[PDB]
């Protein structure tokens, strides 16, 4: 069992460190969706910029 | 996806491959006993050779 | 995990497992006791002749 | 602070790591000691097998 018990949490190991492989993804995403924000309070944009920026 | 094929295949990896340091610890104390095993059976055929006399 | 399957191990191992080297010890002096009762066997029936002279 | 984690840390080395030329050979002292106990035992075995003739 004990032989049993160390291979499990060598599987929950592995389930854990995909799951955070993929949060690594998002916070990319968001971020970048945040600096994409503060060009948007731009002053200078004409109305199809900001919505062009929407888009991506 | 890079980062899903690294932990996806690190999962299998430890799931179907097999640990080479205790799998030869193994592999010599099995060998070891073969030949224990192999001495007493030789022996043993000899052990009945007694009741000649 | 790994620590307390080495300790547990060495736990049954003395329980279980033999020592080959005080066996052989055992092993080797029940031999002569086989062989010297064999012989005292054989004389046993020997004993019987004195008679028939 | 860089410097006294420096001279704790080679205090901490001087306590707790080991010195493998010392080590070693203590470690070989111990094996050729291992093998004449095993050698001298199969002579012990093979003492008593005399007072058969």
């Amino acid at each position: 069992g004990l032989r049993r018990a160390e291979q499990n949490t060598e599987d929950g190991m592995s389930l854990i460190q995909t799951a955070e492989g993929y949060l690594q993804e998002t916070h990319e995403i968001v971020q970048r969706v945040r600096v994409l924000a503060v060009q948007a309070a731009n002053g200078i944009y004409s109305e199809e910029d900001r919505q062009q920026i929407q888009v991506e | 996806l890079m980062n899903a094929y690294e932990n996806t295949q690190a999962s299998e990896s430890r799931i179907r491959d097999t640990d080479m340091a205790e799998q030869m610890t193994s592999f010599t104390r099995y060998q070891i006993l073969t030949q224990a095993a192999t001495s007493m059976l030789a022996q043993a055929n000899m052990k009945s050779q007694s009741v000649m006399r």
